[PDB]
């Protein structure tokens, strides 16, 4: 029942492409620096990205 | 809430809007510790004219012989939430009508704790439990030496409420319950009543070994009255006082009124020489001076004791009490009988809550006393 | 194929019975954590 009432909520929104290859984390000192490599869907000349 | 936005949610929490126009739900209902599946599908308006309600199968039983009910209840209803009150207040009427299906025990406290109590009694005691554990039955004997049983009838939370205490003997048996009370708590309390009426129980099993009890046949323990039979045709009624048994009871004789005269007579003479140290027989048959016969029953198999108007015994609670004032005829009747006969006869002759008549077998004056 | 014509060790019984109910009863209380979890989770 959730499942589906749920994934109903995602139709609400919406109504495929993979645009962030990979996730990673690193630690320097008391600065925790996540990180994120794109694919070439996500142009940044056009696009804005925030984290 | 007033609005439904709030009072659907408050009232219903299992109704998720899958479609954005709120116009399909979808998920559960919630009904008597038991939720259910339920998809309700509006038109592109919000109108219960037109509504789809669909079910669980398990939905479809429960609502059984209300499809019509409901179907009133969807074209006639305003909004939405009132017809989810009616629903809910509909499966609760349903369900408590089919209140056979439902009732399951607390594993953990129940099952393990009543192992516990009744190794707390000890295992000899227990005679039944049922396979519902719902019932059992204990055992318990006499300083006599008599077994006296005690059904219980228990709730899921046994340690929590009174079990029900059911039990033979005549006096009202009480069960000082707490939670904290157990299977032993009500067994002592069942010793110290069956204790007593020890002296009570030992008078009666005396009058039923060696006297010709009448009228208890396989007497319980619950019978405080016990008709002796004495000579044939005559009898004597004997209620007991449970608490002082051994003393003297209230007492008095059924039969032909020139046999009772100075049985009454004697009885009001020889009453001073009751004493409580004999038995009830040891004082009885020095006080009327007589002796009882050892169950005439086996002689006298059909000597006809039946109404002889009607021909049964037990007529509604009624014994053969009424008989004639005649040596040669002695037949029994009843007062319904006997009444119905010397009433509806021309010769019978009333004063007030009397009828005289005439005895039907031997034509005799007989008085009816009602 | 067979035919039907119709019509110490009570010491150890209760507790294996009493042990089937532990474990039964333990695994029915944890089914309805995972209720109320499911429960709330479809209020919200
Ligand atoms: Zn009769
Ligand atoms: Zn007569």
């Amino acid at each position: 029942i959730i499942s589906k009432s749920y994934k109903a909520l995602i139709n609400l929104v919406q109504g495929s492409e993979q645009l962030v290859e990979k996730i990673w984390y690193r630690v320097i000192d008391d600065s925790l620096v996540v990180g994120v490599k794109t694919t070439s869907s996500l142009k940044l000349s056009l696009n804005d990205v925030t984290l | 809430m007033a609005v439904t936005e709030a009072s659907l949610l408050r009232q219903c929490p299992l109704l998720l809007p899958q479609n954005r126009s709120k116009t399909v739900y979808e998920g559960f209902i919630s009904a008597q510790g038991r939720d259910f599946h339920l998809r309700i599908v509006l038109p592109e308006d919000l109108q219960l004219k037109n509504a789809r309600l669909l079910c669980s199968w398990q939905l479809r039983t429960i609502l059984s012989g209300y499809h019509r009910i409901v179907q009133q209840r969807m074209q006639h209803s305003p909004d939405l939430m009132s017809f989810m009150m009616e629903l809910k207040m509909l499966l609760e009427v349903a369900l408590k009508n089919r209140q056979e299906l439902y009732a399951l025990p607390p594993p953990p406290q129940f099952y393990s704790s009543l192992i516990e109590e009744i190794g707390t009694l000890g295992w000899d005691k227990l005679v039944y439990a049922d396979t519902c554990f719902s019932t059992i039955k204990l055992k318990a004997e006499d300083a006599s030496g008599r077994e006296h049983l005690i059904t219980l009838k228990l709730k899921a939370k046994y340690p929590a409420e009174s079990p029900d205490y059911f039990v033979d003997f005549p006096v009202p048996f009480c069960a000082s319950w707490t939670p904290q009370s157990s299977l032993i708590s009500i067994y002592s309390q069942f010793l110290a009543a069956i204790e007593s009426l020890k002296a009570f129980w030992d008078v009666m099993d005396e009058i039923d070994e060696k006297t010709w009890v009448l009228e208890p046949e396989k007497p319980p323990r619950s019978a405080t009255a016990r008709r002796i039979a004495l000579g044939n045709n005559v009898s004597i009624n004997i209620e007991v006082d449970p608490r002082h048994p051994t003393m003297l009871p209230e007492c008095f004789f059924l039969g032909a009124d020139h046999v009772v005269k100075p049985l009454g007579i004697k009885l009001s003479r020889n009453i001073h020489l009751w004493d409580p140290e004999n038995s009830v027989l040891q004082n009885l048959k020095d006080v009327l001076e007589i002796d009882f016969p050892a169950r005439a029953i086996l002689e006298k198999s059909d000597f006809t004791m039946d109404c002889g108007i009607c021909y049964a015994y037990q007529l509604d609670g009624t014994i053969p009490d009424q008989v004639c004032d005649n040596s040669q005829c002695g037949q029994p009747f009843h007062q319904i009988c006997l009444y119905e006969w010397l009433r509806g006869l021309l010769t019978s002759r009333q004063s007030f809550n009397i009828i005289f008549g005439e005895c039907p077998y031997c034509s005799k004056p007989i008085t009816l006393k009602m | 194929l067979m035919t039907c014509s119709l019509d110490e060790s009570a010491g150890q019984k209760i507790k294996e019975l009493l042990s089937g109910i532990g474990n039964i009863s333990e695994r029915v209380s944890f089914l309805k954590k995972a209720v109320d979890q499911r429960n709330k989770a479809l209020t919200s």
